């Protein structure tokens, strides 16, 4: 339930092949920019830094959680059904 | 008719039954006025 992980945006590379060695079988990998994840304060320090580095970018804005207006009292209503039946 | 404090008079409660309380509380139901309603029939309805 924590938010601690969700304030910096994340740069990061699609995956790519990852097949099982002919031995004992791990998950071996090609593509060097597979583990590459890159943090950045902001959208667009980091949609700067993708073209300035030459790669094609998509962006999905921050989603940030609607504000809900919670009541204790509301627990125990008169008449609206949000009366609860266990506490 | 004394100031008779050497007897203690509440003995009713000796001859009391199993469903005496409920008993005596429905005989006293036609005295209740219609109880308010809160509009559904209940809190999930």
């Amino acid at each position: 339930s924590g938010v601690n992980n969700t304030k910096k945006w994340k740069m990061e590379f699609d995956t790519r092949e990852r097949w099982e060695n002919p031995l004992m079988g791990w998950s071996s990998t090609a593509d060097p920019l597979s583990n590459l994840v890159l943090t950045f304060s902001t959208k667009e320090d980091a949609v700067a830094f993708a073209e300035k580095n030459g790669w094609s970018f998509d962006v999905e804005e921050r989603k940030v959680p609607k504000p809900k207006s919670k009541s204790y009292g509301a627990n125990f209503s008169w008449n609206k059904r949000t009366r609860v039946s266990t506490k | 008719e004394p100031f008779d404090n050497s007897t203690y008079r509440n003995l009713q409660h000796h001859e009391y039954s199993t469903y005496t309380f409920l008993d005596l509380n429905v005989e006293l139901s036609k005295f209740r006025m219609p109880q308010p309603s809160s509009g559904r029939q209940s809190p999930r309805h």
